[PDB]
């Protein structure tokens, strides 16, 4: 398949818009953990949830730091 | 436009017609004609790799009209 | 995949650590992934990109707020996600600023005056 | 699944006459 | 009345002024235009089937809510005082435009608030008018962005106008509160300290939601950011600029009069000298420390 | 279309511009699948390029004609200077590889800086096009309106200035050196003010010629 | 009919150029057709119409040089600005194939004070160059307005920017070389040797700003006066010895003033 790996490198345009995005923000993520975000909202899921779950690993590395 | 950039191309190609059209003729004595038309081959030799080695990316594309006029201008100016 | 394997590789990517090594954090993730699941007000990016906007001004910056809608609208160009809405409020809850009021400012539908 | 297809070769031949985003 | 006041305020403080020429004005068509405030088909609603009439209604009152008027919907001329009424159509259904009349309000509490914002943006009215004006000129702009939300929600075939009715509440609050205090600026002729202990006072007396209190807070602090640096300036170093005649210290000479002497303590007589109503009511009780 | 486009600014007329000896460029014709305000905007966009063919002409020429190592010079300078019109129409095309959804507001957007350049240059070239000088006080007339007051045009000529100074230390090496004269024409052997730019101190240039005498004996 | 057709236009005559049915049809007023959808175009089309009076300005006054350096300078800054507001117009091109933001009217609103403060602006400074435009754009930084104080201040550092290489030429050097008439000081073009102290320099009011006071342009005035006696009448020439305006003035002045009069 041609088409089917053309929408892929579409996946890694915005994927890259969303990279200037996260350090205009300075978030600490990196592109393959925001591809698993993008799968976890292709099945549903609270975007405060995953803050909340983002929010406690970031800083449960600060406390064995 | 097509019709002016391929003339001025045209117009460089006739001083390399010439050129060509007097080396076919020594091996197709004056004492000087060899010893100038050696230097002229040197020239073509050099010159000629250049241009074989942008043929080459072009096997391997992103390379327009305007990338190789400009890059080949300090070229074109030194046949005149 | 699903999503009790797939916060497994969100703790390895955060934390350093091992999912065999530290199993509390991924209780917690667990605990409030399960108990709650849906969202409590609507959705639109377009909301969310006009806050993106009011963030960006907030930071002293004013040449990556025209950066970000450019961004925007290739995001609608592309079109391969499914919510537009959730990744681009996901990222502004976890905004981080170099360097009042906040009981005017825009928010969502209250979703008190609406019923599915 | 993604990351791991993402990694390959793009286009770095360019079209003249297919101008906007050549495959 | 207007173009009248600000010449009339402009002469005081020229004439005071004696380290500054030529004290800046704006242009005649920034106030000829009315094209730079939000506020300036013809057929019977009455026979239509109702969820059109809703449609239409909705439309018509939200653009009414940034000032320009809908399409059944009318400003009714005034263009004097910070009052401004507004006509929807007689041939409405009645218990709609009931709905309606409670809608209207906002509007009036929107044009006070946009043509304060023009008149109070010049030099004749001081830099606390203008930081004053400024400050109050960001709230306009989120308005703009509430009402561009229920535009979505309108295109969306899911507004009523029960639900809109619900939702301008909390903006009804703020436009009401902007409202009377613009009316109570502009009838005064109140600026410099005379509009701070305004909002000393205003910023008193909402405390029983906190909804408005965040608002006049910060719009005090806003309005006193100047006049600390004017404060702070005449604090720290004898050096005052004074760039117009708002603060409670004025220096008028009297070394024109002793010359060459302190022998009448002159500073402590009508040299540095206060001014009464220009003290913002809450550095009152520091007054005489602070001269 | 702006394959075409960013090659017609590059200097080929086409069937599109019309070129004139008047003023270049004139686009009258009608498409409907164009504006018919778009032309207004197109316009614009022709005085830019106009002054770029203007130039090239005139470079093809020099070098009562006009000679000298001046000549060879000025002309150098306005080879450099152009550079960044050529690097800003392939960046161009670059975007538009990627995006084709910008439109020819972008275009005149990106090239804005040299309608600072352009004008401002071209007076200087029509001044020594009219007047017939060629000789050392060409410095002179750069000189003056290298200190410009917009930025781009000022710096510019800037980048000419030196050249010409470092092309007169090979007229003060072989003169000063080794009391050689005539491997360039003049623009014993005694000061003119033509030989001479004014405002280079006549003292220092009489120090000047007395160093390039004493060498010869 | 539809409203693109008319979200066509418009988006047109921001840059100065009229549409196709919305054209400039008076030149006291502002563009003219040619209900709501009808009463919302007057509203957008109100910043083009600014912006066709700050860009004939920017253009006329670049190419005058009789205008002096100062002028040429707010010409750049203006060009600078404009070349800001092209760069939003690019993007709410692009945006259609349909964003509209209640069609655009959140999007002109910051852009219109930034269009209402220059057109001030450039009628304010008519007819000045020099200290004197520099007191005129000094006159707008008594505002409280924050916004409009930083867009003031941006062009404030851009315009002192020669003048204050015109005053290091006179700290350092002691010369003056201009004949367009922006400095503070009026020379006189007749050669003085003895009478050179009092006579050649003079003190023009006219080319002094509003942050700068008397005594600190008579104290520049008698070191640039005192280096250049220095070298004129007694031939021993120097390698260049050495808030106000973030004060920067009160210390280089200062310790010039120490040096050359400690010498002469």
């Amino acid at each position: 398949a041609a088409a089917a790996a053309a929408n892929l490198n579409a996946v890694r345009e915005t994927m890259d818009v969303l990279l200037e995005i996260s350090r205009i923000l300075n978030t600490g993520l990196d592109m393959e953990t925001l591809s698993i975000c993008v799968r976890l909202c292709e099945q549903g899921i609270n975007p405060e949830a995953l803050s909340s779950v983002i929010k406690e690993l970031r800083k449960a590395t600060e406390a064995l730091k | 436009c097509l019709r002016s950039v391929l003339e001025q191309i045209a117009a460089y190609g006739q001083v390399v017609f010439r050129l060509q059209e007097f080396i076919d003729e020594v091996m197709g004595p004056f004492r000087t004609y060899q010893a100038f038309m050696w230097a002229l081959y040197k020239y073509f030799i050099s010159f000629k790799e250049e241009l074989a080695e942008i043929e080459k990316c072009i096997i391997n594309t992103t390379i327009t009209l305007a990338i190789v006029v400009d890059k080949l201008a300090p070229r074109l100016s030194q046949l005149k | 995949k699903s999503p009790n394997v797939l916060l497994q590789n969100l703790c390895c990517r955060i934390l350093g650590r091992s999912e065999a090594d530290v199993a509390q954090q991924f209780q917690y993730a667990v605990r409030v992934i399960g108990s709650n699941f849906a969202p409590t007000v609507e959705r639109d990016e377009f909301l969310v990109a006009e806050k993106i906007k009011k963030e960006l001004i907030r930071q002293r910056r004013e040449a990556d707020a025209a950066l970000f809608s450019e961004l925007h609208r290739k995001l609608h160009s592309q079109g391969v996600l499914k919510n537009k809405w959730s990744i681009l409020y996901l990222l502004l809850s976890l905004s981080e600023d170099p360097r009042s009021y906040a009981t005017l400012f825009a928010q969502a539908l209250p979703r008190d005056a609406h019923s599915t | 699944l993604w990351e791991a297809a993402l990694t390959y070769e793009a286009s770095k031949r360019r079209c003249w006459e297919r101008v906007g985003c050549p495959p | 009345q207007s173009l009248e006041l600000k010449r009339k305020m402009l002469r005081d403080k020229q004439n005071k002024k004696n380290s500054g020429q030529h004290l800046p004005i704006f242009p005649a068509w920034v106030y000829e235009r009315p094209a730079l405030i939000g506020d300036f088909t013809a057929l019977p609603i009455g026979t239509l089937p109702l969820a059109s009439q809703e449609s239409a209604v909705v439309e018509d009152l939200l653009y009414v809510l940034v000032g320009v008027d809908g399409r059944y919907v009318s400003a009714q001329p005034l263009a004097g005082r910070q009052s401004r009424t507004f006509l929807v159509d007689p041939n409405l259904d009645l218990s709609i435009r009931e709905l309606v009349h409670r809608i209207l309000p906002v509007a009036a509490s929107y044009s006070a608030v946009t043509r304060f914002i023009e008149e109070k943006s010049s030099f004749e009215y001081g830099q606390v008018n203008h930081a004053l004006a400024a400050a109050m000129r960001t709230l306009v702009k989120e308005h703009l962005i509430l009402v561009s939300q229920l535009e979505q929600l309108h295109r969306q075939g899911l507004l009523s106008l029960q639900k809109l009715w619900f939702y301008i509440q909390p903006a009804m609050r703020t436009m009401d509160i902007l409202a009377s205090l613009a009316t109570s600026v502009d009838k005064g002729e109140c600026l410099g300290g005379s509009t701070l202990s305004l909002l000393h006072d205003r910023s008193f007396s909402y405390t029983g939601d906190s909804q408005a209190q965040e608002l006049c807070l910060y719009l005090t602090k806003a309005a006193s950011a100047p006049y600390f640096e004017v404060l702070e300036k005449w604090i720290y170093r004898g050096i005052i600029h004074d760039p117009y005649s708002e603060f409670m210290v004025e220096e008028h000479e009297l070394r024109k009069e002793r010359i060459q002497e302190d022998y009448n303590d002159k500073y402590w007589d009508q040299r540095y000298t206060i001014v009464q109503q220009q003290i913002p009511s809450f550095l009152q009780k520091m007054a005489d420390k602070i001269l | 279309m702006i394959h075409e486009l960013l090659l017609a600014l590059s200097g080929y007329p086409g069937s599109i511009f019309t070129w004139n000896k008047r003023s270049g460029l004139q686009v009258s014709q009608d498409f409907p699948f164009l504006h018919p305000s778009e032309t207004s905007v197109l316009n614009r966009l022709c005085r830019l390029g106009t002054d770029y063919i203007r130039f090239t002409e005139f470079i093809e020429q020099y070098t009562g004609g006009l000679h000298g190592i001046y000549l060879r010079a000025f002309c150098t300078g306005l080879d450099s200077v152009l550079q960044p019109y050529r690097q800003a129409l392939l960046d161009l095309e670059q975007e538009f590889l990627g995006d084709p959804h910008l439109s020819i507001s972008h275009v005149n957007y990106f090239l804005d800086q040299f309608q600072l350049l352009f004008p401002s240059v071209m007076v200087v070239v029509e001044q020594i096009k009219s007047q017939k000088i060629h000789g050392c006080q060409i410095l002179e007339t750069v000189y003056k309106h290298s200190c410009g007051g917009l930025p781009p045009v000022r710096s510019a000529l800037e980048k000419i200035l030196a050249v010409c100074h470092g092309v007169m230390y090979k007229q003060l090496s072989a003169w000063m050196l080794h009391g050689l004269l005539l491997d360039q024409h003049e623009e014993q052997f005694s000061l003119r003010v033509e030989i001479l730019p004014s405002y280079i101190p006549v003292r220092v240039a009489e120090k000047i010629l007395f160093v390039g005498e004493s060498v010869q004996m | 009919i539809t409203e693109a057709a008319l979200v066509r236009d418009i988006l047109y005559v921001f840059q100065g150029i009229d549409g196709k049915n919305i054209k400039m049809n008076n030149t006291e007023n502002c563009y003219k057709v040619e209900r709501s959808l009808r009463d919302t175009a007057v509203r957008l089309s109100e910043l083009g119409w600014l912006h066709n009076k700050i860009r004939r300005y920017t253009d006329q006054r670049s190419l005058d040089r009789s205008f002096g350096l100062v002028g040429q300078s707010f010409c750049a800054a203006l060009h600078q600005e404009l070349r800001e507001y092209y760069r939003l117009l690019s993007v709410l091109h692009s945006q259609l194939q349909s964003l509209t933001l209640r069609r655009l009217l959140v999007w002109t609103y910051d852009p219109k004070i930034r269009l209402k403060t220059l057109a001030a602006l450039v009628d304010h400074c008519q007819g000045r160059k020099g200290g004197e435009l520099a007191s005129a754009v000094h006159a707008y930084t008594k505002t409280g307005d924050p916004y409009m104080r930083s867009l003031v201040q941006h062009i404030l550092s851009l315009v002192s920017h020669p003048v204050l290489s015109f005053l290091y030429r006179w700290i350092y050097d002691g010369e003056l070389e201009d004949t367009y008439h922006e400095f503070f000081v009026a020379s006189d073009p007749t050669v003085k040797t003895d009478r050179l102290w009092h006579d050649k320099y003079t003190l023009r009011k006219s080319m002094i700003p509003s942050f700068m006071t008397m005594d600190q342009s008579r104290k520049v005035l008698l070191i640039g006066k005192s280096i250049n006696f220095l070298h004129q009448v007694c031939h021993d020439q120097t390698p260049t010895t050495k808030t106000d305006l973030e004060n920067a003035f009160q210390g280089k002045i200062d310790a010039a003033y120490f040096e050359t009069s400690k010498y002469l």
